[PDB]
Formats: structure tokens, sequence, C-alpha cells
RNA sequence: GAGAACAGAAAUCUCCAGUAGAACAAAAGGGUAAAAGCCCCCUUGAUUUUGAUUUUCAGUGUGAAUACAAACCAUGAAAGU
RNA sequence: GGUUGCGGCCAUAUCUACCAGAAAGCACCGUUUCCCGUCCGAUCAACUGUAGUUAAGCUGGUAAGAGCCUGACCGAGUAGUGUAGUGGGUGACCAUACGCGAAACUCAGGUGCUGCAAUCU
């Protein structure tokens, strides 16, 4: 090993004097790891923390049968079966009253927490695999109705879901090709990203009718995301993770945790970010303009993954330069470039702190840097493939990893 | 016979020695409360600490050569021999060795007044953290024998020469002070060995970090008297000094590059005179 | 052969010299041996400062510079000298590939053993020694 | 209250040993063993200058290391630690140094000649007509193969073998005594 | 090759805390001019590079359309691409692009129908790789290049292109600067040459002679310094380089104190390269003067420069003009007279 | 000591007694006690590099040994070894 | 004041024969579904506390019991031992001094204290 060269004796002399006297909620890091928890044969592709609590877990990977977790024992709970096909994506409904993912078959499967058994029969209509899953943020919903599932594919078709019926209530295809992502804005207008190197905003108050088409990037957009997105996927669930004692207070909090960070300037513009394959960013304000606020780019390679930080001050992107790059989350300027990872960059879960940042590659090895002080943190080692997926928990107690070596791994304080 | 060989091993001049190991001989004139004063002290030498049961009647100072023995049977470099006399009460004949051979020696009686450390606050001190030192009085860096005691005790209580350690760590602080100020040719103050455990809290006015320090005594206390000394042949001395030793115009540059350096020095332009070419002179003209 | 007779002078009858016919990895601080002195001869040409090392797992090739010639079987007086000839293992830059060793401890060399003969063609292709 | 202290002669400090000494004049009235407040006025002075001693010590540079899990002797990324300078304070040395070298009388030659060392690479050497390598030392070794022949086409040779093997260790045994009686 | 655990055993495995101190480090890598490396420890660079930047190279367009559906017969692509959002801004980046047009076009011996003059051989040297050849050579057997350069027109002189490939495939060599003629340039034109090329070079000053000389004991004590830094090295070779007819062979008589090597002023006098030894512990070495050739080369410069023979020129009288642009008309004047 | 078909003073088996005149390469000799002795399970290492000496002369950012120190190794739950 | 876990001193703590242990806490105990290992569920591993026992381990008390330990200005500043002087003698060696400085023996005493957390009529 390469050691650092020893300090010169001139050095240890100007040490042996006297020097440098001078007279004149939070979320503990990360920083260790935990025993493997051994599952279905095959690589995982995804993983998500309960809303509610950092106790559950689920994820998906390339077997059929997807597997919730008790992280508090690190043991198998109540194992998903349905599918005859990859999990190719896996996402909780923000009140946490039931489970959502999409296969690479075209069946989408809804399961009740409680014991794991399907909520009734598959979803289907699409023509492709499922790409992403989006809930409709509590706070627009209704009190005593179940919130919408969005769905998207590879055909670029994307159909809103009534949970309760189990129907499609409506459906569009405007995009040409595959929907890399799609997520449920606050303010009511649906966004999505494409393969077609365009991004359309869409109003389902209208019946789900369009109203604007960006047309800036240079090749297809990935990975769109909103400054909102936190409050709206932890569903008004507060890091103490009390249960409200009724819908309507659910609501209520879910308003109150929105109006919180929409109007951090003063006024109700929820930001907008979609990562491209073009080495180039564009911040998006769509209620105001058509145009990107700014085009963020310096990026080697192409973005792999963006994430709004919780309360919306800061932009970060994955990239296969294998540098991260934090941005303002006000303008998208340039902040500090990440390093450390040897290998691409996949995808980043910003802390419900906001003070830090775990991030995976690649590489075996998957990281945390702690963004106050623009620098890594702790690496976390362990894993024995690369660490596909990675997310934390919205109380920040705990956080968890998949990857090709089938062994999901927990990390915790 | 691999495991003769690792006793070999710490029985060698390691470029880097291991911390030394100590050995309290219990003498057949020891007092009850001489063996107690002793366990205390050998209670901040664990875990490099020995005890022999059997009794002694060693005198290092008529006869080396049984410590010297012991001293290589043991493979414990420092010795502190337990004596008492009509005369020499509650002696304690503190002992060093180079080589096994004998280095120095220096009597150190325990006044009456000692104190077991039983007899103080139950406050915790974990085992095998290195003491602080706080040394005073100007002598103790003048003084030959004041300086032979200083040398001893940080040998025998600093414990390994880490070059990092934790905060953490610094739970106790040993001190020791000579009983004030005494004129040339006067006789030696006794030392006042002392111990205390740390404590901290917030400051507010003394910076954002510093705590303010408090000090609980904890004991053993004692007041040595210095009696008959002894000290090393010159040669002893330069031989046990000598650094293990295990470059002008070059230095190891940051990244670990091994720049040198020229040096060029001052170099006057003017000793050079400008060849005198036939269009320079003021000789020729036209018009 | 791998020792060519090179001749000198006026008169080419002891001729004193000795040459390398084959690929070298020379070093970076090569800082040639002055001629009088020279018995030994590795031209520039046939040295290299780059490996194209292969890896099996997942199947890529990257070329990577050499780093240094470890076991050349065959008198390992020809590793002294930076011989390869097809099977001569040689330590690698490996960091491009993107391994790391367990302990958060990112790897940054390999050995791998080179396979393609130098002598017939310019590239020095080898297989990673996993 | 205040953590701030100072002396006219200012303290002398060794943050290798964790030492400081305080070269200012004890105060003979406060120090006689017949006062009761003895013990105070000690405690007080031990007290400033370990005060003084953490005002040192806090301002050393602390390492930092990334490594958490796994580690063999690293320190944990949530753990500091002070970067404390070599002590000033030099001490008597333990034994003396490992100075007794000698050449045994091989060195000189091989100084003498072109001879070289051993390329140190590994025991293990292909054996001949077989499919399998024989370690020639640390393991079953082909020179003992001979003893376990079926065969030696020619008193037993093997035993002058084994007669032979004893005589070459038994000569080196002997020029080890001998360069033991230098 | 036996098996063995080596050879899929670890070898160069580095902590990341290492690569982070490196990172930090990288900005505290400025050099003096006299400091000078003698070893560039083996260090991941690969992980250490990539600065931070904001340029974002071209995206790779072929994979949308590479080329049938951009053109051809499918020509899938049925619309301009952009969709130039008004006709008035067609219209003003039209207007744009014509006035850039008619600019490019304003900048600037066909119409009679005749062509140049073949161009002279003699200018073409130092080319045909043998020159060229031999400076690899003694760059590659000399410990420390040093790079002369004429004191009346030090920046024409230098050798550009040659000094990056020593300083990016041998990094250790130190390509000291000298400055040689100062005799035949005014001392404070010399003293300002130094001070401008002392921030890259020493820049040492000279005056080669077998006669009485300056500066012979500035650079011997140079040498001797850079001997002394190369102990394990057992010696330590030089190479003269430069334009030629620089004084690299008359430097070397200097430094002998004897007429070593042959010294004419005609530039071609130092056919091949030849050893010399002084003091036992380095070797001088010397090579035909070497002309980077550029597009630039302005050939009536590259004949002021004395690279050229003027025997050769077929047109001697054409290049008169242009001494007048650089000698004072009072010397022309005093001299002649 | 009490005993056990053949089996007795010497076979192998059982219970109560043992500071260990057990086997620890051992020599003056201190000493090992839930071992440093007996039984059972898993395993390479003559691995890589950083410096200071060693002679060499394609003397070489080490081309190779000696000593230094970091990774890697085996084991255990770990301390640690 | 009893008791469980971790301990410090390491026989004032150990060995032999009896007696007591009210309440509380080990332990003995009952079992082989499961993890687990032995020829043997004897030890080891596990099962709940169920049928019981203070019969043992264990905590205490007794004994002209065996060893051990403590301090006394007890031997005793004694014996032993280096030191000077021709002080006596051919001399070894003997009295005179201050130093280092014992033990057998004698006297009196004892047959475990002590820290942390917890619990108990
Ligand atoms: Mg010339």
């Amino acid at each position: 090993s390469t050691l650092i060269p020893p300090p010169s004796k001139k050095q240890k002399k100007e040490a042996q004097l006297p020097r440098e006297v001078a007279i004149i909620f939070k979320v503990k890091p990360v920083t260790r790891s935990s025993s493997a928890i051994a599952g279905h044969g095959s690589t995982i592709l995804c993983s998500a923390f309960a809303p509610h609590t950092s106790s559950r877990m689920v994820t998906g990977a390339g077997d059929n049968t997807a597997r919730i977790w008790d992280c508090d024992t690190q043991t198998p709970m109540h194992t998903l079966k349905g599918h005859y096909n990859w999990v190719l994506c896996v996402s909780w409904s923000p009140d946490g009253e039931v489970i959502a993912t999409g296969s690479m078959d075209n069946t989408i499967r809804l399961w009740d927490p409680k014991s794991g058994q399907c909520l009734g029969d598959a979803l289907r209509g699409h023509s492709k695999w499922i790409t992403s899953l989006s809930w409709e943020p509590i706070h627009l919903v209704k009190p005593g109705s179940k919130p919408r599932l969005a769905s998207s594919s590879k055909d670029g078709t994307i159909k809103i879901w009534d949970t309760v019926s189990r129907v499609c209530q409506y459906t569009m295809s405007g995009h040409t090709n595959s929907v890399s992502c799609v997520k449920w804005g606050g303010q009511g207008l649906l966004y999505s990203g494409s393969h077609d190197r365009t991004v359309r905003v869409w109003d389902i108050n209208s019946q789900g009718r369009c109203i604007n088409i960006l047309k800036s990037h240079a090749h297809w957009v990935n990975h769109l995301s909103l400054s909102t997105d936190y409050a709206l996927r932890i569903g008004a669930f507060d890091h103490t993770g009390k249960k409200p004692s009724t819908p309507e207070e659910a609501q209520k909090k879910a308003l109150e945790n929105y109006e919180k960070i929409c109007k951090k300037n003063g006024n109700s513009e929820e930001m907008m970010v979609t990562a491209s394959d073009d080495y180039t960013m564009f911040l998006w304000n769509p209620l105001k303009s058509t145009k990107p606020i700014a085009r963020m780019t310096g990026h080697q390679k192409l973005v792999n993954h963006v994430a709004f930080s919780p309360d919306g001050r800061y932009i970060v992107s994955a990239s296969f330069d294998n540098s991260i790059k934090l941005w303002d989350g006000r303008d998208g300027k340039f902040i500090s470039t990440f390093r450390g990872h040897v290998a691409s960059v996949y995808q980043v879960a910003w802390s419900s702190d906001c003070r830090l940042l775990v991030s995976c590659s690649k590489d075996t090895t998957l990281k945390v840097w702690d963004v106050r002080t623009r620098k890594l943190s702790v690496d976390l080692p362990g894993h024995k493939d690369e660490v596909y997926t990675v997310d934390w928990s919205v109380d920040g107690k705990r956080v968890c990893s998949g990857g090709k070596d089938k062994m999901v791994r927990l990390w915790t304080h | 016979n691999a495991r003769a060989k690792r006793a070999l091993v710490k029985r060698e001049a390691k470029l880097v020695e291991n911390v030394k190991q100590a050995l309290f001989i219990p003498g057949q004139s020891c007092n009850k409360n001489l063996h107690d004063i002793m366990v205390d002290l050998s209670a901040l030498k664990k875990p490099d600490m020995k005890r022999f049961n059997r009794k002694n009647d060693i005198h290092p100072f008529e006869d080396m050569s049984p410590l010297e023995f012991f001293s290589e049977k043991n493979d414990c470099s420092l010795m502190v021999l337990m004596t008492s006399s009509k005369k020499r009460k509650n002696n304690m004949t503190f002992i060093r060795t180079f080589g096994y051979k004998i280095y120095d020696m220096i009597e150190l009686m325990v006044a009456d007044n000692f104190k077991l450390l039983s007899d103080f606050k139950k406050l915790t001190f974990t085992v095998g953290l290195k003491p602080m030192f706080t040394f005073q009085g100007a002598a103790f860096d003048t003084h030959p024998v004041y300086k032979q005691i200083k040398s001893l005790f940080l040998d025998f209580f600093r414990g390994e020469s880490t070059d990092l350690q934790d905060v953490a760590g610094l739970q106790h602080v040993i001190s020791m002070t000579i009983q004030g100020d005494f004129q040339d040719g006067e006789p030696l103050p006794n030392v006042l060995f002392r111990v205390y455990k740390l404590k901290s809290y917030k400051s507010d006015q003394g910076g954002k970090r510093l705590p303010r320090i408090e000090l609980v005594e904890i004991g053993p206390r004692l007041d040595f008297k210095i009696g008959r000394i002894h000290t090393p042949s010159p040669d002893m001395v330069t031989e046990a000094h000598k650094k293990p030793k295990q470059k002008k115009n070059v230095e190891l540059d940051i990244m670990g590059d091994k720049l040198g350096r020229i040096h060029m020095g001052k170099q006057d332009l003017g000793k050079l005179q400008t060849r005198k070419m036939k269009g320079l002179k003021s000789k020729f003209d036209q018009g | 052969e791998m020792f060519k007779v090179i001749k000198t002078g006026k008169s080419r009858s002891k001729s004193w010299k000795r040459m390398i016919t084959k690929h070298t990895f020379v070093g970076e601080g090569f800082t040639r041996r002055p001629v009088k002195m020279e018995r030994i001869i590795r031209p520039s040409a046939l040295r290299q400062k780059k490996a194209n090392v292969t890896h099996p797992e997942l199947g890529v090739t990257v070329f990577l510079p050499i780093l240094a010639v470890k076991k050349n079987p065959q008198s390992p007086m020809y590793t002294q000298l930076g011989v390869l000839t097809k099977g001569t293992i040689i330590e690698v830059n490996v960091s491009e590939l993107g391994m790391v060793t367990a302990g958060g401890k990112v790897v940054w060399g390999k050995y791998a053993q080179v396979t393609n003969e130098p002598d017939r063609d310019g590239c020095v292709n080898a297989v990673l020694l996993v | 209250l205040p953590v701030t202290v100072e002396k006219p002669i200012p303290v002398v400090y060794d943050l290798g040993n964790l030492a400081a000494f305080d070269s200012n004049v004890l105060d003979k009235n406060d120090l006689d063993s017949s006062n009761a407040r003895r013990e105070e006025k000690i405690k007080s002075l031990t007290r400033d200058n370990v005060q003084l001693l953490i005002n040192q010590l806090l301002s050393l540079p602390m390492k930092t290391t990334t490594e958490s899990v796994g580690g063999t002797g690293g320190q944990s990324s949530v753990m500091t630690l002070l970067q404390l300078p070599d002590p000033t304070t030099d001490l008597p040395r333990e034994k003396p140094l490992p100075k007794a070298k000698a050449m045994t009388k091989w060195e000189k030659f091989a100084a003498k000649k072109g001879i070289k060392p051993k390329e140190r690479a590994g025991k293990m050497i292909y054996d001949e007509a077989s499919g399998e390598w024989v370690p020639k030392w640390g393991y079953k070794g082909a020179n003992k193969k001979l003893d376990d022949q079926w065969l030696v086409e020619v008193i037993d040779p093997r035993t002058l073998n084994r007669a032979e093997r004893k005589r070459l260790v038994k000569k080196n045994e002997k020029q080890q005594r001998r360069n033991m009686k230098n | 090759v036996q098996p063995d655990r080596r050879w899929f055993g670890n070898t160069r495995v580095i902590s990341q805390d290492a690569l982070q101190h490196f990172r930090s480090a990288l900005g505290e890598t400025q050099k003096d001019t006299y400091q000078v490396l003698l070893r560039r420890n083996k260090l991941p660079m690969s992980l250490l590079e990539e600065k931070d930047a904001d340029e974002s190279p071209k995206a790779r367009i072929l994979d949308t359309e590479s080329y049938a559906d951009a053109f051809g017969p499918k020509a899938q692509r049925k619309r301009p691409r952009l969709a130039a959002s008004n006709l008035e801004d067609l219209v003003k980046a039209t207007n744009e692009d014509i006035t850039k047009y008619e600019e490019k076009q304003v900048l600037d011996d066909k119409e009679n129908g005749w062509t140049s003059a073949a161009k002279e051989a003699i200018f073409s040297k130092g080319q045909s790789k043998r020159i060229w050849n031999e400076l690899y050579k003694v760059i590659d057997s000399s410990d420390v290049v040093i790079h002369v350069l004429d004191a009346r027109d030090p920046l024409g002189t230098r050798c550009k292109s040659v000094e990056e490939y020593m300083k990016k495939e041998t990094p250790h060599k130190h390509l000291i600067y000298v400055l040689n003629k100062c005799d035949l340039v005014p001392t404070w034109v010399a003293a300002a040459w130094v001070k401008h090329l002392s921030k890259e070079r020493p820049t040492l000053a000279f005056h080669a002679s077998i006669t009485n000389s300056f500066g012979k004991g500035s650079l011997i004590q140079l040498l001797r310094q850079f001997s002394q830094l190369h102990t394990d090295r057992k010696q330590i070779s030089v190479g003269f380089i430069g334009y030629p007819n620089t004084g690299k062979s008359s430097i070397i008589n200097t430094l002998r104190k004897k007429k070593v090597c042959q010294v004419a002023p005609i530039p071609g006098e130092t056919k091949v390269w030849q050893y010399i030894t002084l003091m036992k512990r380095i070797f001088l070495i010397d090579c035909p003067g070497i002309v980077p050739p550029s597009s630039k080369d302005s050939e009536e410069d590259i004949l002021f420069r004395g690279v050229v023979r003027v025997e050769h020129v077929t047109h001697p009288e054409q290049y008169i003009p242009g001494v007048l642009k650089r000698c004072q008309v009072k010397h022309l004047e005093r001299t002649y007279e």
C-alpha cells in the first residue's frame, strides 16, 4: 500500500512547539453495517422503506416473489407472491395502507401490509413492462378515499388507476417512447419523463388533458423529480411516526407539510428537474414558464439519478463519471462535486435531516456524504457485488440496500 | 519449538522496544501497610506488571547480583523492592536496568501520612489508560536527583508510546510536586506523589469548545523521602541514549515527489564585456 | 535469438554488444545508460507503456498502462530485462475497471498475464488475473 | 470558572508523553505537612496544570478516516484522535542495540565475486516426467523421492543417500557453530 | 509458471483516505523554478484526475438517429431539429450570419495563372528525420537536457513542441535553459531575458569561448550540483540541444577549456553527436540543431535565424530588405560604413 | 486406596483421592494450573510495497535479498492471538 | 444484615468431622419438541418451573484440630560485616566508631475484608 509520505523532520520539530491555542430535529448519521438477510435467489432491483416506520421495508428483485422485511429483526415478513415475472419496481402508498409494485410483466399487484396478500385482481392493460409508479398525494385526496396510483410502461402510455375499483380511470398516449418515470405533484399537474427526448406536464383535473410540452434536452429525459416529492411521498408521516387520529387530520397535516415547503420563497411554486443522457440537467417551473430556469451542466457522463433535498434547498444527481455533483435548489447553481466512487453511480437518497446523502454506485462499496461539509462522511463496504439500490428511512433510524449479491443489507448509526 | 522463539523475540533489543515490565519484590521486612502501598502502585502499572509471593532478603546497595538475576529470569527490567528497617522505615528502593544490568537506584521511603486508594471517592478509573503527568517546581528540570526521579516516574507510568491517542482516554492525571523550594546544599525536600481523576464541564467563558477542568483526588497518596542513590556510569549513559538510526538539497515533496533543488546563486552580469563590434564604436560616422 | 549481435567500430570483430529483439517494459525512469557502458539494448520502438489487458469478468477489455514485470519464466533474468514473450505476468493499473476489495480500500492495481506474442504484433494483450 | 490560565514562567510542554512541567516557585508554607489545607493548594495547582495541558492537547490536529466496518486496527469514522507529537523527553534504552552482526564468512566472499542473492521466488519447482509440481522444500520433497522409488539400479543405496543428506546437514550445523564462535 | 495465491494475489490496494488526501494536495503542487523532480511516486492518477468543469461535450446524437433516419432513401427526419421559435429571430440570425460571412470574406496570384516557384530544399533543414533521431537519442541518453537560446532572440530560438515532449514522456528531465552569446547583445537585454525566462527555467547566462569567458564557473557549479543530486545514478549525462549555430559545440569547448568539438560559423558543422567527459562524473553531449517545422516558419525568418546557409539561396538579394527591419540604421551606417 | 470373566505384582474398565517428580526442544533457574500437557475442527505465507544498508555496471523511480512499518491471511461470537 | 452477576487483594481466603440456614436469590432437580455432541441427553445444547429438597454444592458456627498471616521501641540497632591507626605482636588477629544490618526465638492478636447493579422481612 502507498502510505501517505512521513512528515518531514522539520514538520515534527514544528509540531513539538505549542500551537493553535485560542484564548480569545436531527438524524444520526449511519456509520455501521448489520447482519445480512438471506432471501429470494435473485438480485435486488429496488427498495423502499415504509413511510410510517423504518421497521417495515420491501424490495423487488429478479425473483417474481417480492419480500417484505422486518428491519427490526432483519428477517423476512409475509413474502409477497402472485407475479410471474421480475418485480421491476416497488412503492408504498403515502397513507401506508396499501403497497404497490410494478412487475416486468404487464400485471400490477397491490398488496396489504398487514398480511401481504394481494389486494384484489392484478392491474392490467399495459403493453410492456412497468417503468415507474407514483401514488397520488394525500393532501390532494379528499378524506375517506384511497389515493390514486399512477403507472407507466415502456410503451410510453400512462394509466391513472382507481385503487378501490382496480380500474384505469384515465389513460394517455402522448409519449412516442418509453416513460422513464412519472410523478404526481402536489399542484394537481402531473409530470413525467420520456425516452422521446420530451416532457409533457399533464392536468389530471381536466380529464387528463395535456397543457404543456417541454423541449430542451438533447437526449432522452431520465428520472424526472420535483422539490415537493419528499413531502408527497412521506404522506404527512413526520419523523416521530405517529399516525393521525382521523383521515381528515391526515389531510390537514399533509396540506400543512406541503405548504411548508411549497412556500419557501413566499409563493406556492414547486421546482422541477429532469435528468438527461446529454450530460445536462434543467430546472423547470412549468406553471411559470415553458423554458428552463437554468441549464445545469458539467458531468462527464450521463446522469443516472436526481433527488431534490427534503427542504428543497439543494439539488443533486448521480452520474456515470463517478462524481456526484451538488447544485442549488433555488436556481441550480453549482455548489460542489463529490468524488471517491470508483465506478458509475446509480442512485442516491437524501437524509430526512437534509444534512446527509446516502449514495451507491457500481462499485461494491456504497457511501454516504455529509453535504454540510461537502465531503465524504463514512464509507460503507460489505456488499459482495454492485449496490443496485439504496434508500433511507423517513425517520432516519436505518438504511437499506440491495445488489447483485442476492444479500439484502441494512445500515444504521 | 516455535513458542520458545516468541519468548526469545520478547527478550530482544527491538528497535522499538515494548513497554518495560514491572516486577515488585516484597521484602522480608516489608510491613503489611507497605504491601498495601505496593499493590496500590501496582494497580496503576497494569497490565504490564508482575508479582512474587515469596519473601526476599534482597540488599540492592550491598549486592546487586540477585536483582540482575531476577530481572533476566522474569524479563522485567524495572523493579521496586519493598524494604523496611529500624532506620529506613517503609523503604521503597525503585530500580531500573539496561540489558538487565543495573542502571540506577534511589530510595523513596513512604511518609506515615500515606492514604490508600480505598480512602477516597469511588470514581470510575478505567484500567490501561495512559496517565497524564504534571510535574511542578524548577528543581525537577535542574536537580540531577529530581531529574532522575522524573525520568523514572515517566518510564514507569508513561505506558505505550502511541503515535495517536483518544481524548476519551484522558480519564486521570498523575501529579507530583516537591515540598517547596530549597537553597543549594540543603537536604532534598520530600517528593509528593499525587493522582487525580479528571472532570469536565461547559465553560461558556473560555471558548466554544474548551471545557472547564476539575480534579478529584483518588490516590494512592504518598510523600516519598529521598535516601541512598546510585547513577549509571557515563558509558552506560551513552549506550542507553543512542538512537536506532534506522540528504542535502533533497526532500520528500507533498504527494511523494522527491523534488530536488539547485539553489543557484547570485551572478552579476557586469563582469562580462560585450564584443567591441565595429558598428558600436563612435570612431566611425557619416554625414 | 533474443540477442542480436550488434557490431561497431571500423573493424567489426569483437562487437562487444547484444540487443533484445522483442518488446520490453523499460520503466518510467529509464534514462538511457551511456553508450560506452551500453551492452544490452532495448530499442524504443519495441518498448510499450501500455497493454490491452482484458478482464474475464463481465467480458470487458480495456487498454491500461503497464506497471511492472513480476515473474517471467524461462530465465527470469528476462524479467529483469522486462521481456513479456507470451506468458509473462505483469502488474497493471486496474483502477479503471472499478475493482474494490472488501473493507473499502479501493484497488488500483492487479496482476495480468500477457498472451499474444509481442514480436508478431505491436499490441500487448493480456488476460486479467481475477 | 474561566479555562484561561497563565504563569510568569510559561509551562513546559511534552505532548507526546502527555506530560507537563512547571518551573514556577512553589509556596513552602502551603506545602507544609502540618497544614490541613496542604492538599487543597496542591489540588488547585494540579487542576491548573491539567487545564493548561487540556488547552494544549485539544489544539492538536486530529486524524480522520472514512473506514468503519472491517477495519483491522483503523479508528472509527465517528471517532477522532489527537496527533501526538513524538516525545521530547529522552529516556534510557531498555536493552543495547543488536549490533552484534557477523558476515558469517560468506557475505564477504559474495562481495568478492559475482554471486547474487537467491531469487526467493518460491520453493516450488516442476517435477520431471510428472503432471504435478513437487516442491523442493517445505513439503514432500523430490530429493527424498529417491528413497521412495521402487528401484535404484544400484548396502542399500537409499541408506547412502540418507547418509549424504545427514552429512550435508551436519556440515551446515558445523558452519553455523563456527560462525557462532566469532 | 507454478500456481500461487500471488497472481490472483492483491498487490497495490490503497485506502480511500489516501486518495482524498492526494486530491486535497493536488492544489499544492506549484513548484519553484529552482525545484527539480527526481522521482515521481506511483499513484492512481486516473482517480485524482477529472478536475471540476462545466463544458459537458456534445451528446451522442448517433444513438437516437445514427445515419438512416437522418438522411437517405428512408429519410425519416421529416422536420428540422430545434424548431426555431420565431420568424423574427430567424431573420435576425440570418442577418447576423450574413454579416459574419461578409466580415470573413473581408479578411481576403492565381488570377494571372502563375504559381509560386518551388521552395529550395536548403530551407527544409533540419528535416529528414536524421537530426531529429539524433536529438531523441541524445535526449534519452542525457540525464539532464539543457536548451541553449540565442541572446539576440531567445523567443525565436525556442524549440517549441519538443519541450512539451520532454515534460510529458520524460518528466524527470530538467531541461534547464541556457542563454549564450550575451556579448552580442546589450547586457541589460540579457538581464531582462533571464528575468523573463527565470519564471520557468534557470536560464543561466553564458558566453562560450576557449579564451576568457563569462559564466563558465556558474555552469560548472550547476552541473556539479546536478551530479550531486544523482549520486545513486553513478553519473549524470548532459546533452546540448537548440537551434543550429547556437554555439552548443562552442559552449562544450568552453566547459572543457579546449577545442574539443569542431566549431564553425556554418550551422551544419555538427555532423553527428560525440561523447565528452569532464571530472569523470558527467558526460557532455551535443546534437545537430533542431528546427521544429511549422506553417509560421516564415522562410525568410528561418534565414534571419541562421538555420539556413546563405550560399545556397537562389535569391540572396531579395532577403536584403528584411535585415533593415531588425538592425538599427545607425549601426549599419557605422559599420559598413 | 477399593476394586473388574479369564486377568494375578505388571492387560484393559470403574469410584474416591493430586500444587501437578503431567510434558512445557532445554542449561544454570525463576516458572507454566479451564495450560505452554492430552483429545477434537479450519487453514497457508518463500504474498504485495516504504524506506536505510548490501554489489551490480543497461545502477534501473528498484532489477534482487537483509531490517523497518502498512495491507493481505487463519481462527473465534468476540476480546485478541 | 442474607443473597445473584462481575471483580480487587490472592490460604485471616485452604483441608478434616458435625450443627444451623426464618424470608429472599443460585443449585439439586423433571423432560428430549426444537438448535446441538458425546459409546452413554453423564458433561455439553435446548424445553417450563411443572411433581419436590433444603439431602448435597453453597453461607455461617463449633475444634487444647493441621497450615497461614499481622505488629512489638521482640531478638535489635544485637549477631554478622567494610573502616582507621604498629594502639599489642614476627604476625594472624584483639579492644576503640560511625555505617549496611538479619534470622531462629519471645510476647499479643486473627482464621477474611472490600467496589458496582440488583434483590430480600
Ligand atoms: Mg555552427
